[PDB]
């Protein structure tokens, strides 16, 4: 299989790690999933039990494909919301390895429904999730509070998440309880030393990128540097380091921007909004300009003035001197106006490839006398990519950019056949005898689909279209493998674009981890040291106040509560809000129902506001508080709720630490709340939860038609397709039916007209 | 009576000259301010409660069961108030009043104003609009897949005419619209055409 | 009597 005989430096971590425990940071690709399917191997006896936390369903099966192919007994089984909780405990009784979600390994530890005696330790895969995910740090704590014998190994890759300001390594190290930090980067000593013994053979190839294309990027860097040096002016407390160019380039800016906006996003303004959008704009444009051909790029560059024509979504930038240098240099690429004279320049890199394709075969072909002909792989990164080269390769760059014009543009024979002249003068498949397969790096639902074609065509040549760290360093660990058999890959570069910066800058960035980490290292060696009872909500534990009131000293029944966040009292409904939570209810009306409910519900509604002490919001608009009040101020609307609910009491919070105590001096001689009951505050398995909310959004249907709706047709498709008649007739009403039918029959340039 | 009646103690007040879009005048009242019938005021600052701490306590104590909606309107003018708004709010909800909090006197007296002016007010600002427009109802409709937002919703209007021509639209020709993505036109294309029934 | 207030 893939991953099974280990190598010597994965044996010294292996036994590293089965000393004492602690937290194991490898690089980017190199084999972290590898050591933990050996961990999972090794426990996969009945005799014992051990969880694994953070995997996705994709990455299990495959891990269950593997271990099966290895021809293991008792297979890992994993525990899903679907299966009932009754045949969950028999399911942990039965040992081994069982892969479980956050929700139900936190329910299972709060109620007591699973034997943590009998457990032997926890996997802890992508451990530094543990910065920002509340659920597993409690997952551990609880465990930690029950057993204090069984291991807890953390294995991790990606260093450059510890490497944030945000972060430190100590706290995710004391939440893990490992006492331990294993280093092992690209330059260790021994996987150094082991790795260029059996190193590839790797040639990069760099394309000159036409100067068209130069402009065209050169532009898009100038809106890009515009739009963050406008986001940072507008958000003082933003400046940090992830807001550069060179990291606004790369692929996690966009998880850096949420994570540092999100929990406040509705305290921003319109102007903040509108530059995140124009920031991903500006990225998808990039991305089009070095993934796809020039038709693409035009028609999503017109689709774009467009949009702003209708509604302006992009109207703070589509006007600028550098935005008009772009589409008259896209249009250029396109077709010159002198009546349409085409141009349809090819870009660069298809020659490139084509011209390794050639080499390859021909040193195939030479080659034949010594063993039989080699596999040759290439990898793009989307499915997009890899279907415009199999379109290249079949039909040459002439039928291919005619076919794409010819798509898009108005049909005309007279112009196309004098452009000829002129220049004449998931696993893809091509060619037979060898096994020419083109697969995208990125993108596909199965993380491991890459990996099973790498080791089922077994390829000779490796002809990377597009440069991903993970699949180099996983190339360089299957060359490792395999130590007689050779493997040669192939680089297309483009000469001083976006891609290549990308790469340097991942490269630097996880070096620069690694360092900081390993000085780290050396600091942390010294410091290395009447039951009440609440009701929680279960989307609640996404936070970090459930984990601070189960620490002061009260057990939490976790249930799903469709009336408010936290039950106190039998009659106490409590709703966290934070302050932009609060503004975003306030807004779409999502309070004013819940207050009913609380109201008509519980006798004592109570309302929750958790503001930032360090940095107050003055909750009213500044300027118009010295003119005459407004509706839009989020104070008028809050004196607006308090008036219509005057039985309804706020509580104000700095932090949760304060709001835990809040609670527990809340119920000090009230009665106690129970679940069943609160679950009874407030078909399901015949109709599909994905068409539902859009058939009951359309206009022209309600709760009484909407059962006879969907009973009497089998897909939205073919409610488009049916007349007015029928429509009148199955709903038995005609305004409602016309009206159904006007909007599914109307078009949007009328509307605009 | 179109104003608010002052309690007499309040004299010395800086938060009361911050009223100014609403008149007002003093009056013998058990509260600090009535704004209208069925609802009071009570003003208060955390200095003033952490140098007299039972004074808050008797005049809540004093006010009594006349007003329907009584708030305790505080301002939060110190630099550690986690303490003080925690005994301040166990207070309310032992004695049946609504805590507000200013952390100015801009702020105390916009509130005033607000609770004055909206006497009569309907509750119609609170509730969901839920716009009857045509592109609002596409923009809605669309908007119930996991992902897809606003402008996914008005770039899928642009390219695409109407419903019609969207529901036509196969697999890769939706994968193809500009700026959508792959993930979010595949579970579009998902949503567009399933059968209601089965799970 | 106090108002709440320092004068």
């Amino acid at each position: 299989i893939a991953m099974a005989p280990l190598l010597e430096y994965e044996r010294q971590l292996v036994l590293e790690l089965l000393d004492t425990d602690g937290l194991v940071v490898c690089a980017r690709g190199l084999g972290a999933d590898r050591l933990l399917y050996h961990f999972l191997q090794l426990h996969c006896h009945p005799a014992c039990l051990v969880l694994v936390l953070n995997t996705q369903p994709a990455e299990e099966e495959y891990f269950i494909n593997q271990l099966k192919i290895e021809g293991v007994e008792h297979l890992p089984r994993r525990v899903t919301n679907e299966i009932t909780s009754n045949s969950r405990y028999e399911v942990y009784t039965q040992g081994g390895v069982i892969f479980a979600t956050s929700r139900i390994l936190v329910v299972d530890f709060l109620t007591d429904r699973i034997p943590s005696d009998l457990i032997t330790g926890i996997l802890v895969y992508r451990a530094h999730r543990i910065i920002e995910s509340c659920q597993e740090a409690f997952i551990l704590r609880l465990f930690r509070q029950k057993n204090k014998r069984g291991f807890i190994k953390a294995f991790t890759d990606n260093a450059v998440a510890f490497d944030t300001g945000f972060c430190h390594v100590e706290r995710v190290m004391r939440n893990l309880f490992v006492r331990k930090l294993y280093l092992w980067p690209r330059f260790h000593v021994a996987v150094n030393s082991f790795l260029e013994q059996h190193k590839p053979e790797v040639v990069e190839i760099h394309v000159s990128m036409t100067p068209t294309m130069l402009a065209i990027q050169t532009a898009i860097l100038d809106i890009l540097n515009a739009c963050l040096k406008e986001l940072k002016c507008h958000n003082p407390s933003l400046e940090v380091e992830d807001l550069s160019l060179e990291n606004a380039i790369g692929k996690p800016f966009d998880k850096t921007i949420r994570h540092y906006l999100d929990p406040l996003w509705h305290q921003l303004g319109a102007k903040t909004k509108s530059l995140v959008q124009d920031l991903k704009i500006l990225r998808t444009l990039l991305q089009y300009l070095s993934q796809y051909d020039c038709v693409t790029f035009l028609n999503l560059l017109e689709s774009l003035r467009a949009t702003e024509k209708a509604f302006g979504q992009n109207s703070g930038w589509l006007f600028l001197d550098s935005s008009t240098s772009m589409f008259i240099n896209a249009r250029a690429r396109v077709y010159h106006l002198p009546k349409k004279e085409l141009v349809l320049e090819s870009n660069p890199k298809w020659e490139a490839l084509t011209e390794v394709l050639k080499e390859i075969e021909a040193e195939n072909k030479e080659s034949e006398a010594l063993g039989g002909p080699g596999q040759v792989l290439i990898c793009a990164s989307d499915d997009r990519t890899c279907s415009q080269l199999r379109d290249y390769i079949t039909l040459g760059a002439e039928a291919f950019l005619l076919r794409l014009y010819r798509k898009t543009f108005e049909k005309d024979s007279k112009a196309e056949e004098v452009w000829m002249k002129f220049r004449k003068e998931a696993a893809f498949g091509i060619l037979k005898e060898p096994l020419t397969i083109i697969h995208p790096l990125l993108g596909c639902s199965d993380p491991y689909a890459l990996t099973r074609v790498l080791h089922e065509v077994e390829p000779r040549y490796v002809v990377l279209y597009d440069a991903e760290l993970t699949f180099v360093r996983q190339l360089e660990i299957y060359r490792a493998s395999r130590p007689g058999k050779p493997l040669r890959v192939y680089f297309l570069i483009y000469g001083g674009s976006t891609e290549e910066q990308r790469y340097l800058t991942a490269l630097r960035k996880e070096k620069e981890a690694f360092e900081k980490l390993i000085r780290e290292k050396a600091s942390m060696v010294v410091p290395e040291e009447t039951q009440q009872s609440i009701v929680v909500d279960m989307r609640e534990f996404r936070s970090e106040l459930p984990s601070l009131i189960h620490r002061r000293g009260i057990d939490i029944e976790p249930v799903t509560l469709e009336v408010g966040d936290y039950i106190l009292t039998p009659e106490m409904c409590v709703e966290r809000k934070s302050i932009s939570d609060l503004i975003g209810s306030l807004n779409n009306g999502r309070l004013y129902s819940q207050c009913i409910s609380m109201s008509r519900y519980y006798k004592r509604p109570v309302l929750l506001i958790e503001f930032d002490p360090s940095k107050p919001f003055s909750l009213t608009s500044r300027g118009a508080l010295f003119q005459e009040i407004s509706s839009n101020d989020i104070s008028s609307k809050l004196t607006l709720l308090t008036l219509h609910f005057p039985r309804l009491r706020i509580l104000w919070c700095p932090s949760p630490h304060a709001t835990a105590e809040l609670f527990e001096e809340l119920k000090q001689s009230k009665p106690q709340p129970d679940a069943a009951t609160a679950l009874a505050i407030t078909e399901s398995e015949k109709y599909n939860p994905g068409p539902q909310d859009f058939l009951l959004k359309m206009p022209g249907v309600n709760a009484k038609n909407c059962r006879s709706l969907m009973h009497h047709v089998k897909n939205i498709a073919e409610l488009a397709a049916l007349s007015q008649d029928e429509l009148t007739s199955i709903l038995g009403n005609a305004a409602n039916a016309k009206q159904l039918y006007d909007f599914i029959h109307t078009s949007f340039a009328e509307v605009v007209s | 009576s179109n104003s608010i009646i002052v309690s007499p103690r309040q004299r010395g007040n800086p938060v009361l000259k911050f009223v100014r879009n609403v008149p007002w005048e003093f009056g013998d009242v058990i509260p600090d301010y009535v704004l209208g019938q069925s609802t009071c005021a009570l003003f208060l600052s955390l200095r003033y409660h952490n140098l007299h701490p039972d004074y808050i306590h008797g005049r809540l104590q004093s006010l009594g069961k006349n007003f329907a909606l009584r708030v305790l309107l505080v301002q939060v003018d110190v630099k550690d108030p986690q303490q003080a708004l925690k005994e301040l709010a166990k207070m309310c909800i032992l004695a049946d009043c609504t805590l507000i909090l200013a952390w100015s006197p801009e702020e105390a007296g916009r509130y005033l104003e607000t609770y004055k002016a909206y006497e009569q007010k309907p509750a119609d600002l609170l509730m969901e609009k839920l716009e009857q427009d045509f592109v609002s109802r596409v923009t809605e409709c669309l908007t119930t897949v996991k992902s897809v937002n606003k402008t996914d919703s008005q770039t899928l209007l642009t390219t695409f005419g109407s419903l019609e021509q969207l529901i036509a639209a196969s697999r890769e020709d939706l994968a193809l619209c500009p700026g959508l993505g792959p993930q979010k036109a595949r579970r579009l294309f998902d949503v567009l055409h399933e059968p209601f029934l089965k799970v | 009597t106090g108002g709440g207030f320092i004068l």
